[PDB]
């Protein structure tokens, strides 16, 4: 495929182009050495025995004239196999940061992990252990056909006529064996997917007294699939064993007619041997390499997943936002539409957030709220419409301008293994220690530093002291506060068991001296009561827009949401006085 | 090691039959070669009789007998495997229905989809393809070299020097490598972790600068510079010349030893004809041995894991000889050395709400799980209405004790079937009453298919709405004793209010045992039990525990500002 | 009314380059320790830009990159005033300087309070 000539490293296209023809003549030299077995053994005893090793001196010419060309192909392939080993994983590594994060599915992240980890020595001996043994063994049955032409043409074209029928026969045996492993992996998956389902629902089944009714239904469904498997073994391998039989039927076949339908050629018992050395390495390696052919073809395809389908964000670096740098910008959505595949997430949204204020986005978990922040931050781009920061399209921004424009507090802390101070300095590594101290204090990370013997130098990875969810969040808030971006986004997912984490979010929104346009997807009244504007997002559309006091006076969707969140904080088990029968409130 | 052999114990006879029968087959598969040389030398002997058809189809009679025997065993062996896997799945289904429910608690918190299938595929290869492919790769090369060492002796010894050219060079290789034989497996294992963190840190790299980009390649470069430092020096030229002493050089040193034809060797040239056809592909014949046993070990490791699941202790069934729960000197431990619950006595009055609070290590989660027999106690007893839970079956117990915990599961079926999983014969009217009490009805009727909507695989409702469905199921079950984890109320903050009102209807007119995390939610509980390192230290109402100035007062004050 | 916000600026005037000035903002109607106080400047014809701001708690200070290291903001709760000592005054700093406080917290649309500003002219 074009999989390998994608992995061809620069400065080495001449070493692979020479390799292409330098390994091609080796197949030509082993083809003349095979047809040189025709006369050498025909004179060794058949007629006029012992001829003083004439053709042996000419076969010793082509044997070690192949030794010279093959002592470089492996050596060249060894360095060529390491050159692709180096260029491949480096290119995929430098390409992943510039991938639209919509691409990072749970599965595409698993294939990307395989491509950049489990592809070490397999790519090292890629060419020498499979590419050169396959390129050679695929053209040898046709190489002797042109190397036998000068001995006999009715015997020569009969090889090129018989080389196309046996390749297709194996191509059908390899297709029957490939179509048989598919159904094999499907039934066993259907076998085990019922075992997994009965295991994950064991609590619900036992609590509902449905454990035995489901025990028999799965036991019989597995007993029926067990029967369907037995009948498909009877009518399948009557063909597989036939094709290695088909390998030895052509051997004794031609050797069984060249013995009786000839009579005029008892020097043609090298012909039974010449036909053998043509079929010695035909389906002997082809079956021995067909197990490692897709085992090396799809690691070139999961590798093809990263680079061929980069899905790199457009990011045309046309602008740098060098207007009012460091000033809180306005945020504008102009007919912004977004879809994850085929489902609509944002269905034409238009609003304009005035610069300097803070907006709270609420809504029934439609995942559009979080999408609104991703489009502002630049993690994703709108399918149609524009997102403008002070009238400048976020997609028209330079990579360094879009990176330094938005600061984000994700739902997850996203902390790396290292010192606690290093996880905060990610927001600004060259920031003065006064700014780092203020960020960790406003985020209330200093409350955590007291219980740490090493302070902010305490390593928080797996080899160090562990942090709780609320503490990890406060570290993430300090990281976002430390970055001097004129925009701050909070995808609120704060711990309900940490009053310091709840107070750190409020402080980060209301006690930050830096002018920032702030947007927060929040659920607590303590975090949204300070907002100047509320966007109620429902079914991919902004169905309410206004200030807190005026939305509460309208008595609509946000008014009910506010009253429910208020009652949720005052909630206590067994405190409604059995008044649930009348109002259901 | 014994776990794997115990599992395959009923197969020891069918496996050894597969070995000797496959050995005879591969001997028959080389038979058309041992007679083709005879057919050649029978013509050299000037026979060429009209009845030469005899030895012509005895080869046909053997190539057919070899394929018929190969097809007969590969079919008999696949059907022995299918019957073994069928009984094993029945044993697994029986095992999963008798293990303690706590054994499943986050046992598969990751998608174990593949490792169960990877083991069943490895278990299949071990029983059906391991033994035949193994002996077929060792008797085929060992039956030709003995057939070649009876042909010529020095021409047979002339091809024992290219194999020791390869072997001892790799023995020198396995000692020149030295420090780089144990690092390569670990560096390949530890480099997958740097890849996963690099993929997780993607949203940080886009927003903040960070060093995760350079932190990854530094671990990637010293890994490629690792094997290049020990697979380019002494392989770029050493195995460069031993991978050439095997392919075609066997033929050349056959004929330079075949030049001493009858001049000094004094042997018929077709006594070299066996070397013509089977001495050319001998090098590839005794290298594929290590790839036949490669599947046996990865297969027997799968059999050990399957037996380990079959060796796990089960919920022991014991004998008997207004839900009132009595915990009598209860103690529990997961591992046989570390205690979790330390001599706990507690009584849950019928119709009352009892709250379990405590700091880290209190064991309030484990203590509540024991009331539902998620694990059997190691000391003491737990009785429901005078009956020990160990003297009850899964139906008697879970008719008295229900539970609403985190990660509540929905089964493959409609909404109405999931709400009525504990009483499927109940009318749709009763199903709808439980949905309204669980504050999920208006969400259900808003769905296009309504109560006919199919849950289990993928649903349009969120985790908080999933919870309210299982709450409707628990309401419809109507247990006298209910074990509740309060963490289910704030697992989905966007729907915390609705889940709360559902819990209101759930916790009424029955004995309630609550795992409390937010102390302000259990201030009206009839009994608050404070746990510390597995022991009870305080028991009383909310105001009584505030007046004692003890552990509850400290926890309550800590949860303020 | 009796709790009417009022901000007045002072300390401006002409001073040649390399000099120094100290600005003051006498607030009224609200505690300067309750909200965040910000210093703005606006040259004639151009849009206003922030210069520095101080936290409500009093420890978090931020400065625009064009004044950081030369300008310093501080607060005196006792007099309820805000200070801004600007050293090494460059002619780019010639503008009308204002102090700002915003009425947030109250669940309404935030309203900005401004003073009449003080003229700061610096010649080179
Ligand atoms: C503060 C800025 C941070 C913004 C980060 C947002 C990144 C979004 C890229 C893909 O991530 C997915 O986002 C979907 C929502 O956008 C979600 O899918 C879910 O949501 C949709 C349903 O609304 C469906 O398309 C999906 O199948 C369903 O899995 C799901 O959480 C997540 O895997
Ligand atoms: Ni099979």
């Amino acid at each position: 495929i074009r999989t390998l000539l994608r992995l061809v490293p620069a400065e080495k296209r001449g070493a692979v182009a020479g390799y292409a023809v330098l390994t091609l003549l080796s197949v030509l030299l082993r083809a003349v050495g095979a047809v040189l077995l025709i006369p050498l053994l025909a004179a060794l005893f058949s007629d006029t025995p012992s001829d003083a090793w004439l053709w042996l001196g000419w076969l010793t010419a082509v044997t070690l004239a192949g030794w010279v060309t093959d002592t470089n192909t492996a050596r060249l392939g060894f360095d060529l196999g390491f050159a692709v080993l180096s260029r491949t994983q480096h290119d995929m590594a430098d390409r992943l940061p510039n991938v639209a994060m919509s691409w990072f599915t749970p599965d595409n992240t698993a294939t990307a992990r395989q491509a950049i980890a489990a592809t070490g020595p397999e790519l090292a001996g890629l060419v020498v252990n499979l590419l050169t043994p396959l390129i050679g063994a695929a053209l040898l049955p046709a190489a002797i056909g042109v190397a036998l032409l000068f001995v006999s043409v009715p015997l020569g074209l009969a090889a090129l006529a018989g080389v196309a029928v046996l390749f297709g026969a194996l191509a059908l045996s390899g297709r029957l064996s490939r179509a048989a492993d598919k159904v094999a992996g499907e039934t066993n998956s259907a076998f085990t997917e019922r075992i997994i389902e009965f295991a994950r629902t064991q609590q619900a089944l036992r609590a509902a007294r449905r454990v035995e009714p489901a025990r028999s239904q799965v036991g019989s469904a597995l007993a029926a699939q067990h029967g369907a498997g037995l009948r498909l073994l009877t009518m399948q391998i009557p063909g597989q064993v036939l094709f290695s039989l088909a390998g030895q039927v052509a051997l004794i076949g031609f050797a069984g007619m060249a013995v009786w339908l000839t009579v005029r050629g008892q020097l043609g018992v090298p012909e039974a041997i010449a036909l053998i050395v043509v079929l010695v390495r035909y389906l002997e390696p082809f079956a021995a390499i067909a197990d490692l052919a897709p085992a090396l073809e799809t690691t070139r395809a999961t590798l093809n997943r990263i680079q061929a389908v980069l899905d790199a964000p457009t990011l045309p670096a046309g602008r740098r936002r060098l207007d009012r740098t460091g000033a809180a910008p306005s945020i504008e959505f102009d007919d912004v539409r977004f879809s994850y595949g085929d489902e609509v997430v944002l269905d034409g949204v238009s609003f304009t957030l005035r610069p300097g204020n803070t907006t709270a986005i609420v809504g029934p978990s439609g995942s559009g709220k979080t999408t609104i922040l991703s489009l502002i931050a630049g993690l994703q781009q709108p399918a149609s419409g524009r997102v403008l920061l002070d009238g400048v399209d976020v997609t028209t921004l330079d990579p360094e301008a879009r990176r330094a424009a938005v600061s984000v507090v994700f739902q997850h802390p996203y902390l790396f293994d290292g010192t606690l101070r290093d996880n905060v300095l990610v927001g600004d590594p060259e920031a003065d220690p006064d700014d780092v101290t203020a960020a960790m204090r406003l985020a209330r990370v200093d409350e955590l530093l007291d219980r740490l013997p090493d302070g902010d130098a305490t390593v928080v990875g797996e080899g160090g002291t562990a942090l709780s969810g609320g503490e990890r969040q406060r570290v993430s808030i300090a990281r976002a506060l430390l970055k001097p971006a004129p925009v701050l986004l909070v995808d609120e997912a704060t711990s309900a068991l940490d009053n310091a984490n709840e107070a750190a979010v409020v402080d980060a929104l209301t006690a930050d001296p830096r002018p920032r346009t702030r947007v927060i997807v929040a659920h607590r009244l303590a975090s949204i009561r300070h907002a100047d504007r509320v966007l109620f997002v429902e079914a991919g559309r902004v169905v309410e827009d206004g200030a807190i006091d005026e939305l509460l006076a309208a008595g609509g969707r946000f008014a009910q949401f506010w009253a429910q969140q208020q009652a949720a904080s005052e909630w206590a088990i067994g405190s409604t006085a059995r008044a649930l029968e009348v109002l259901f409130q | 090691a014994e776990a794997g052999s115990r599992l395959l114990a009923p197969l020891k006879k069918p496996l050894i039959v597969s070995g000797v029968l496959q050995a005879l087959i591969t001997l028959i598969e080389l038979a058309p070669f041992v007679l083709l040389v005879e057919l050649a030398r029978l013509l050299l002997g000037g026979a060429e009789a009209e009845r030469l058809w005899t030895l012509g189809l005895t080869a046909v009679s053997l190539i057919g007998l070899g394929a018929v025997l190969a097809a007969a065993m590969t079919l008999w062996l696949h059907r022995v495997d299918a019957r073994f896997a069928h009984e094993l799945r029945g044993r697994l289904l029986t095992k999963l229905s008798r293990l303690p429910l706590g054994w499943f608690t986050r046992r598969g918190s990751a998608s174990t989809k593949q490792l169960v299938q990877d083991d069943t595929l490895a278990l299949h290869y071990l029983i059906t393809h391991a033994i035949p492919d193994a002996v077929a790769a060792v008797v085929a090369p060992v039956a030709v070299l003995v057939y070649l060492f009876v042909a010529d002796w020095r021409v047979a010894l002339v091809l024992f020097i290219p194999v020791l050219v390869y072997l001892v060079l790799m023995s020198v290789m396995t000692i020149q490598s030295g420090s780089k034989i144990a690092q390569a497996p670990r560096w390949a294992e530890r480099m997958g972790g740097e890849a996963g963190a690099f993929l997780e840190g993607q949203p940080v790299i886009r927003i903040f600068g960070g060093a995760a980009a350079s932190r990854f390649r530094r671990r990637l470069d010293d890994y490629i510079d690792f094997l290049v430092s020990w697979q380019r020096p002494f392989v770029g030229k050493k195995t460069l010349m031993d991978l050439v002493t095997r392919p075609a050089t066997f033929l050349w040193i056959i004929l330079v030893a075949g030049v001493p034809l009858v001049v000094t060797g004094r042997m018929d040239p077709v006594n070299l004809l066996p070397f013509l056809l089977l001495g050319t592909t001998f090098g590839a014949r005794l290298l594929g041995i290590g790839y036949g046993l490669s599947g046996i070990q990865t297969g027997m490791l799968a059999a050990r894991r399957i037996q380990t699941v079959l060796d796990e202790p089960e919920l022991v069934v014991r004998d008997r000889t207004p839900g009132t729960v009595e915990l009598d000197r209860v103690s529990f431990e997961y591992r046989p050395g570390v205690p979790v619950i330390r001599d706990v006595t507690l009584t849950l009055r019928p119709g009352t709400v009892t709250a379990l609070v405590g700091p880290s290590g209190s064991g309030k989660s484990t203590l509540a799980a024991l009331v539902a027999r998620f694990h059997d106690v190691t000391q003491g007893a737990i009785r429901v209405d005078g009956r020990d839970i160990r003297t009850l079956t899964a139906d008697e117990l879970y008719r008295r004790v229900g539970f609403v915990l985190q990660d509540a599961q929905l089964v493959h079926g409609s909404v109405a079937e999931n709400i009525a999983l504990a009483e499927p014969d109940a009318g749709l009217e009763r199903i709808r009453t439980a949905a309204r009490d669980a504050q999920i009805h208006d969400r259900i009727t808003r769905m296009p298919d309504g109560y006919d909507s199919v849950l289990g695989a993928g649903s349009a409702l969120s985790g908080g709405e999933r919870q309210r469905v299982t709450i409707a199921r628990a309401i419809l079950a109507d247990t006298p004793v209910l074990v509740l984890d309060e963490a289910t109320a704030f697992a989905d903050p966007e729907s915390e209010y609705l889940v709360q009102q559902a819990i209101n209807r759930l916790t009424r007119d029955r004995t309630v045992l609550v795992i409390a995390h937010r102390l302000h939610t259990i201030t009206h509980a009839d009994q608050i039990v404070v746990l510390d390192d597995g022991r009870i230290v305080e028991v009383g109402t909310h105001d009584e525990l505030l007046a004692a100035g003890g552990r509850y007062r400290g926890l309550w004050d800590s949860g303020r500002y | 009314g009796p709790s009417q916000v009022q901000l007045v600026e002072s300390g401006g005037g002409l001073v040649q380059a390399g000099g120094s000035l100290r600005l003051s903002c006498a607030a009224s109607g609200f505690p300067v320790s309750s909200s965040t106080m910000t210093w703005y400047r606006q040259a004639p014809g151009k849009e206003r830009e922030w210069v520095a701001a101080i936290n409500s708690y009093g420890y978090y200070t931020v400065y625009a990159d064009s004044v950081k290291g030369r300008f310093t903001i501080s607060r005196d709760n006792a007099k309820n005033t805000v200070y801004l000592q600007m050293n090494s005054l460059k002619p780019e700093d010639t503008a009308v300087y204002y102090c700002n406080v915003k009425d947030t917290g109250q669940m309404r649309e935030s309203y900005d309070y401004w003073g009449q500003g003080t003229q700061v002219t610096v010649s080179a």
